[PDB]
């Protein structure tokens, strides 16, 4: 019996929270890895409408709104958007990976 | 055992400081620190050098948590406001870290690595970066030289990082 | 949720009466702030109940 | 093949019920639309003939929703209880 | 060598011993980092010897 699911490590999500911050403050226009690296994985996984795939993307979901809610709050929108013309970047990123994604899952309501 | 979310929020609070800050000044953490340190028995006596040991190695691991902002400040503007919260650092670093986070009259690879990145993030984020660098580097000849001692010893290892 | 609602609705009986909340007011009881963190500092990554 | 295949569903459905809660919609979509897979389905889930501990648990979580979610047909919540209850040398 | 000592100094040996050293230097052994975390997740900080 699998009897729930075991945690293991919340610290090493806190060492990538370190290096995060630390590659952040040295970009203070492009784009973040991991939007590329979340577009990979659910890529990688099957396109069905099958329970065990459903149930399987919803986790995947589920977990990388874990690491974006620990994370900072600037690899959403990026920092200090500077003008007009160079406007909206990495906030395209983020609206693609709510619409294709957390509107099926992480929605409700 | 206790501790690893409170201490995530503490870096929510200071990141946010950080930005409220980038909207000079010096740090409160190494005014913590100063007080603790003064505030505890002034004896040689091995209970207080052991208690003193496990208060700088609890320090050094708060900042090696919190962002390498906190040690060299961020975005050295111009000449004249030069060497701010490095100074503050260099005395901790002097009074405190060579007496027992040091072994071969040298720093540890954690903090001195810490320090280093800070650094470069400041001075690529400022302009002149190469002669600002050069400026920081040669006053840690007379104010911390602990510092230039301990990066001669992890070099190979900040050599990739740096680069 | 949680275990037992007989102990469930003990706890809330004794939270929504009267002389509890007006005790509550004139207090070093009010739980400062270093209290509560010193509590949630005391409890541990390995039970969580949450 | 469906009592395996049930048996990693369940699982899934019981990790993301741990970080959400209130019962997976996939679920609650495949009792309504396939009830034949339902069934197969909903056999695993009280297949747990075991000794229940004393402070319950993400299965139990589970079990609860779903019969205050007015499924679980009261016959199989029944067995679940019976079952859970139990010289050359 | 086969002694039944203590497992400390048995381990610090078989470090120290230059035959163990040779077969790390063939790098499908080297515990790339990859490695590292798939053994560092599983460990709980429940129950931990650090």
């Amino acid at each position: 019996l699998v009897f729930g699911g075991r945690t293991g490590n919340e610290d090493i999500i806190s060492r990538l929270q370190e290096m995060v911050a630390d590659l952040e403050l040295q970009q203070d226009s492009q784009e973040h890895f991991l939007f590329e690296i979340f577009r990979r994985r659910l890529q990688a996984l099957t396109s069905g409408w099958s329970v065990a795939a459903s149930l399987q993307r919803q986790r995947e979901l589920l977990m990388y709104k874990r690491i974006l809610l620990r994370l900072p709050s600037s690899v959403l929108c990026g920092s200090s958007f500077q003008a007009e013309q160079p406007i909206t970047a990495r906030c395209e990123q983020f609206f693609h990976l709510v619409n294709s994604e957390m509107r099926n899952f992480c929605s409700h309501g | 055992t206790g501790n690893e979310d409170i201490i995530s929020r503490l870096q929510e609070m200071v990141a946010d400081l950080e930005l409220q800050q980038d909207l000079s000044q010096e740090h409160f953490l190494f005014e913590i620190f100063r007080r603790r340190l003064q505030a505890l028995t002034s004896g040689w006596s091995v209970a207080a050098s052991l208690q003193r040991q496990r208060e700088l190695l609890m320090y050094k691991r708060i900042l090696l948590r919190l962002p390498s902002s906190v040690l060299c400040g961020s975005s050295f503007q111009a000449e004249q406001p030069i060497t701010a919260r490095c100074e503050q650092f260099f005395h901790l670093v002097n009074s405190e870290m060579r007496n027992f986070c040091s072994h071969g009259g040298a720093l540890t690879q954690d903090i001195t690595a810490h320090f280093f990145r800070g650094l470069l993030n400041a001075c690529l984020r400022s302009r002149d970066p190469s002669l600002m660098v050069d400026f920081i580097l040669a006053k840690c000849q007379t104010k911390c030289p602990l510092i230039l001692t301990s990066a001669l010893v992890w070099w190979p290892s900040l050599e990739p990082v740096l680069l | 949720h949680l275990p037992s609602a007989d102990w469930q609705r003990a706890a809330l009986s004794l939270w929504t009466h009267r002389t509890f909340r007006e005790v509550l007011k004139e207090e070093d009881v009010h739980l400062t702030y270093q209290d509560w963190l010193h509590l949630e500092l005391e409890i541990q990554p390995e039970a969580d109940a949450l | 093949e469906p009592h395996s295949q049930a048996l990693q569903d369940v699982e899934k459905a019981i990790m993301v019920f741990e970080h959400t809660g209130n019962i997976p919609v996939t679920v609650m979509e495949a009792s309504i639309f396939r009830r034949p897979y339902y069934v197969s389905h909903f056999l695993p889930a009280l297949l747990t003939p075991r000794v229940l501990p004393k402070v319950p648990d993400s299965r139990v979580a589970f079990i609860e929703s779903l019969k205050r979610a007015d499924k679980i047909p009261p016959s199989l919540y029944s067995t679940y209880c019976q079952a859970c209850s139990a010289e050359p040398l």
